[PDB]
């Protein structure tokens, strides 16, 4: 599915507040409190 | 030599009761004051 | 515990550190030497072995006892089929009316009292972290070292010095010496003795004031401050905890979403047996393992080199399965009211944890 | 209801009060799962109740009554009760166990017995070759001896800083190791005998609970002079207790495992303690009186642990029993300058002199 | 804290030393037993000093805002705030600590 | 300069006064306090942790002369 339809928001990684960790393969999608974002 | 031996027993290595408890009163108050002062360094 | 029989099949005699013989009974089960899984006969004693016995005393029933065949307590799940979930473990063997009663420490908890019901709980308990505890033994000959030599060296020149200035204060020489370097270990000579034993009696002080202080070792706030802890919390490469999968603490981690991060944590280096992560956590290979305080603080008393965290989590406790359909868990869970009343869990306690002296 | 202040009816009219706390909040919560509306009342027999001469009192006789159908509160689960009503699934663990203030062999532990022996098998060579160098020898290890306590020339002057830095050392570890000490208790399994036999103590030994409680019936039950002796000690109420053993009024107390902990968290000063390091006795849980085998049962006890499984018995314990004492990072405190241990080591002294002693005087029997 | 009763006792042990002196008057292996307990007496001499550097029992009535006497509001200790402020609008807005605030509405 | 984190976006946005009041609203239940309880926490609070004599030499040699005088 493709995000356009919103408020875009961008962001950058900084601990602790912005923690950035790998798509899990097994899951094939983010679990728990993790939220999709792509870069 | 009798401030000699006073200090002599003050500071770690009638007459003899008084020596004696001179001595313990020091050994006190060094082991005291020792103790402290390492506890508040 | 569960231990093969001899070859002539007779149980081995045993006793406890008090003189007391141990009673055994006879459990048919599953076996981790033989390549394969047939159940065979092997002893097995110990505290539920004890109460079952003490139960098959109190009430006329007498008792076989096996072992379970997939070697978990309980759980409620479905392999091959998304239409409907069964039971496996103990628990299945009670709903597949292989067993009447389950006597073990399987935890109370609501998902597993729907089907079966539990006695009142012979033994309270709860979940604690255990990770490995060292002697810090350290500094020995390194804590000879601290004062840097470079203090003690200039003790040395003090008291070289203390020497030249008696010399000197007495002319207005080995054996002063002698004595000077012993006292190490005319008005200036007098000044200068009560100077230099002032001054090594400092020494001496300080020499205490520096043992005193690199005593003192690896601070507050250890590895594992609570349940929450941000070791705990954040689960960095380096820190590694776990527990056993398919399990009451597999089904607590799973069923909170706080407690999500933890599973995913937990997931990937969980056992299947708690003793294999035990074996990990004593051998350092998983930093900690969390788990029944029951048995956590036993293994915690049985080896000095593992520590159980504080702050008690889970309020839980272990009890007999009985199915609610079968009138013996009423007399059951009386007998161990009773049980508990009459003091017989405290010897049985005093009896099994052992909490040993560690010499 | 009271029955002496009525303003009409003649015992009709009843006083309104507001009850609140830890109990209370799982009643309600419980409620919130089970989906009933209830009427809340007081017992104003007795506090708990137990049964004299055949007759039950208290919430079990109002269960009994008829008169109420679930019963909240403080209540403990024993044998007898839950014969003739059900109870829920435990909520905390409670029980008998024994509240007291400590008022307060370091020396050998800091050594260990290991350097004791190391120095003694090095003073053996050093004087060994320094003889090299009969009662001679025994003045030798006389001088080894006196080195250690801080009272050939080079070997005795090294021997002698060697042994004052030993002593600096374990003088600091010594005092470090003294100061570190804590858990210090009495009676760590109940098996003491101080409680169970007043006689072998002189002076005896004061211990009582509040009567017609469940922990006075356990204490009939399991020991009867026990009874026999807290009967003229039992205490009014559980403040009556604390005010007893504040002042010196008593020595030990009797209560509840969990009231005595959150007495001991919120003391002020954290002056009174539990004995056994939160030792309990009996182990009994809090559950909720009930009625006949039908009724909600199974639906109550899922409830209660559910209550268990979402985790807010943990905050409920954090707002209404955790406590401010156990903040104290492990070791609870000093015991100050008052230690008694020092003439605990005097034993251990004195028993190495009678066997110097008896050396003395198996070579005075080997010269006869 | 001695009572006076361990030092006498330390008096008596006194006496009794110097009678068995006079007794005796192997006895050296006594004295050194002797020596490693007057060690032992002054090691303890400097751990009194140590506890009475120590103090290391607070009660801490009051920690944080989730303290057990903040969070169950006792009779003996009143804790208050300043009313029409940033605390009642604080205090109020949860559920939580509006017990805590009707702690404070009296005081 | 007691600077803080707060939310960057185009001049005259119409959804900051909304993120503000969210923000206040973290502030105001005590929400905020716990958030920052979980994801700020940490382990350690707290951690870790002759020049007379020589006078008192000089002064025994100063000791020596003034004895020299005094004898
Ligand atoms: N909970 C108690 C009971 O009777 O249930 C009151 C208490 C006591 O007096 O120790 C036990």
């Amino acid at each position: 599915m493709w995000p356009v339809f919103h408020l875009s928001i961008v962001t950058l990684e900084e601990a602790p507040f912005v923690i950035v960790e790998d798509v899990d393969p097994l899951s094939g999608t983010c679990m728990r409190n993790t939220v999709p974002c792509r870069k | 030599k009798a401030i000699w031996l006073l200090w002599g027993l003050v500071f770690n290595n009638t007459s003899k009761i008084m020596v004696s408890v001179w001595a313990f009163f020091a050994v006190i108050f060094l082991a005291s004051y020792t103790a402290n002062l390492a506890a508040f360094m | 515990y569960v231990r093969p029989t001899t070859s002539d099949g007779t149980c081995r005699e045993e006793y406890t550190i008090n003189g007391d013989p141990i009673k055994k009974v006879i459990c048919n089960g599953p076996d981790e030497t033989i390549p394969g899984r047939p159940t065979v006969p092997q002893c097995c004693y110990g505290f539920c072995v004890d109460l079952l016995i003490k139960l098959a005393r109190e009430m006329d029933f007498t008792y076989e006892v096996h072992l379970v065949a997939d070697g978990k307590f309980g759980t409620q799940e479905r392999v091959n089929n998304s239409n409907a979930a069964a039971w496996n473990g103990m628990m299945g063997e009670l709903l597949s009316g292989q067993a009447d009663m389950i006597v073990a420490p399987l935890t109370i908890n609501n998902e597993r009292a729907q089907y079966i019901e539990f006695s009142k709980p012979f033994k309270y308990q709860g979940l604690t972290i255990l990770v490995k505890k060292e002697i810090p033994r350290s500094t020995l000959d390194s804590f000879m070292q601290p004062f840097q030599s470079t203090l003690w060296l200039l003790v040395g020149l003090s008291v070289h010095v203390v020497a030249v200035m008696l010399y000197l204060l007495d002319r207005f020489l080995s054996s002063a010496m002698w004595f000077s370097w012993r006292v190490l270990l005319s008005f200036s000579a007098r000044i200068l003795g009560m100077v230099w034993a002032g001054f090594a009696m400092i020494i001496v002080a300080s020499y205490t004031a520096n043992l005193a202080a690199f005593l003192v070792l690896r601070r507050p706030e250890e590895r594992i401050t609570g349940i929450n802890d941000p070791r705990l919390r954040n689960p960095s490469d380096k820190f590694i905890y776990a527990t056993v999968k398919q399990s009451s603490v597999d089904i607590y981690f799973r069923r909170q979403v706080e407690l999500s991060t933890m599973y995913r944590h937990m997931e990937k280096h969980n056992y299947e047996s708690a003793a294999e992560a035990i074996q990990a956590v004593r051998d350092n290979k998983l930093h900690a393992f969390i788990w029944d305080s029951a048995v956590l603080e036993f293994e915690a008393s049985q080896k000095c080199d593992l520590v159980t965290t504080g702050e008690l989590f889970f309020r839980s406790g272990f009890g007999i399965g009985m199915r609610k359909d079968s009138p013996w868990k009423q007399e059951v869970s009386l007998n161990i009211l009773k049980s508990h009343e009459n003091g017989f869990m405290e010897e049985l306690d005093k009896t099994w944890v052992r909490y040993q002296e560690c010499d | 209801q009271i029955r002496p202040e009525n303003r009409t009816e003649e015992g009709g009219n009843y006083i309104k009060r507001c009850c609140k706390g830890f109990c209370i909040d799982i009643l309600k919560k419980i409620a919130k799962t089970v989906k009933f509306t209830y009427d809340l009342y007081l017992v104003t027999n007795g506090k708990h109740g137990k049964k004299i001469n055949g007759v039950w009192n208290g919430m079990i006789g109002e269960v009994v009554t008829k008169r109420a159908y679930m019963a909240v509160g403080s209540l403990t689960i024993n044998e007898e009760r839950s014969e003739v009503v059900d109870f829920s699934v435990p909520f905390i663990e409670t029980g008998i166990s024994v509240m007291v203030s400590r008022s307060n062999s370091a020396f050998l532990e800091p050594f260990s017995a290991d350097v004791w022996v190391m120095m003694f098998v090095m003073l053996l060579i050093v004087s060994a070759v320094a003889v090299f160098v009969s009662f001679t020898i025994g003045k030798a290890i006389w001088l080894l001896w006196g080195l250690v306590f801080n009272n050939s020339k080079i070997m005795v002057s090294v021997w002698a800083f060697f042994a004052v830095i030993f002593l600096a050392s374990y003088t600091a570890n010594l005092a470090a190791f003294m100061i570190q000490r804590r858990y210090v208790d009495q009676v760590s399994g109940l098996s003491d005998k101080k409680f169970q036999r007043p006689n072998d103590f002189s002076p005896a030994f004061r211990f009582g609970t509040v009567p017609n409680g469940s922990t006075e019936r356990n204490i009939r039950n399991n020991y009867l002079e026990m009874h026999s002796y807290m009967v003229k000690f039992n205490q009014r109420s559980v403040q009556d207790a604390l005010l007893s053993l504040k002042s010196g009024k008593l020595d030990a107390f009797i209560y509840d495992a969990a009231v005595l902990n959150y007495m001991a968290g919120r003391d002020e000063g954290c002056k009174l303690v539990t004995i056994g390091s939160g030792k309990v006795f009996a182990t009994t849980g809090y559950g909720i009186a009930i009625q006949k085998d039908s009724g909600w049962k199974r639906q109550v006890d899922l409830a209660i642990l559910q209550l268990f499984g979402d985790g807010e018995m943990e905050e409920l314990e954090a707002l209404w029993l955790t406590g401010i004492c156990h903040n104290e990072k492990n070791e609870v405190m000093s015991s100050q300058l008052d230690i008694d241990n020092m003439a605990g080591v005097f034993y251990m002294l004195a028993a190495a002199m009678a066997l110097s002693l008896i050396t003395f005087i198996m070579e005075h029997l080997f010269y006869k």
